[PDB]
């Protein structure tokens, strides 16, 4: 009976073989989340920068003001 | 079993070619980034010119009233 | 056949959980591809809008150097 | 028998190391967002300041 042992083997390979896949799938998701957050923070910069962008424009709407003032 | 695998593959390969295109889409997104530092480098330089141009009305004001 | 029954326990136990995985795995990725494409819509916008303040500093600058 | 796994164990791999490559790309890409948002912002006390010298201005005459 020593032709079984090569039939544990085999099986074990393969067992071995989805565990590491198993694994390497986890890792992916546990790093996609990651950056995806890290994305979506990103975003959020960005809008800031149209926040501070928008009162600029303001405050040049200001700045005619008073040289129409200086202009009198 | 053996038809349990090749489905499993095609699927990691369905989720592949997805990545594969974002990768892409990011590139992009980085080139289109590097264009606005850019232009707000210049939005930067323009901006410190007002200040300074500014100032040297405000003073010149000071001086002619005071 | 104690052995053989116990690995095909663990092959079926890791192949159903990486295929979850999977399905998890390709919204994770559509998820990314959604948010580009929204930044690439906002990116397009805060573009217009420095461009659009580099010349009004400009203009206003203009009416301060005349003064 | 099992190599057909052992392919699959390669495409796990090569999908990992492509989550890993955008991850790296968004991360490299913080470094462009951060200037642009301080640029703006640097910009922002320019004309803040050149608004007020302009208000110092049109009061001092």
């Amino acid at each position: 009976q020593y032709l079984r042992q090569e039939v544990l083997r085999r099986a074990e390979a393969t067992a071995a073989s989805t565990s590491r896949s198993l694994a390497l799938m986890y890792e992916s998701e546990k790093v996609g989340v990651a950056s995806s957050e890290e994305l979506a923070r990103q975003r959020g910069v960005l809008e800031r920068t149209e926040k501070m962008v928008d009162k600029m424009d303001q405050d040049l709407k200001i700045s005619q003001k008073h040289i129409n003032s200086i202009k009198s | 079993g053996n038809d349990r695998v090749r489905n499993l593959q095609s699927e990691v390969e369905g989720v592949k070619n997805i990545m594969t295109q974002n990768v892409e889409r990011i590139l992009a997104r980085g080139e289109n980034l590097e264009h606005l530092r850019n232009k707000t480098e210049d939005l930067e330089a323009t901006s410190e010119h007002f200040k300074t141009t500014s100032q040297k009305v405000a003073r010149k004001f000071w001086w002619k009233n005071v | 056949n104690p052995h053989l029954r116990a690995y095909h326990q663990k092959i079926d136990s890791n192949l159903d959980e990486l295929s979850m995985g999977l399905g998890r795995l390709k919204d994770i990725a559509l998820g990314m591809q959604t948010e580009i494409e929204e930044q690439d819509d906002i990116l397009d916008r805060l573009t217009t809008k420095v461009d659009k303040l580099d010349v009004n500093i400009k203009s206003t600058e203009r009416k301060v150097r005349q003064l | 028998a099992a190599e057909s796994w052992e392919t699959l164990e390669a495409d796990l791999i090569e999908l990992s190391q492509l989550v890993t490559d955008f991850s790296l790309l968004v991360n490299s890409q913080q470094e462009k967002i951060d200037s642009i948002a301080d640029h703006v912002n640097s910009a922002a006390v320019n004309v803040e300041e050149g608004t007020k010298n302009l208000g110092k201005a049109a009061k001092y005459k």
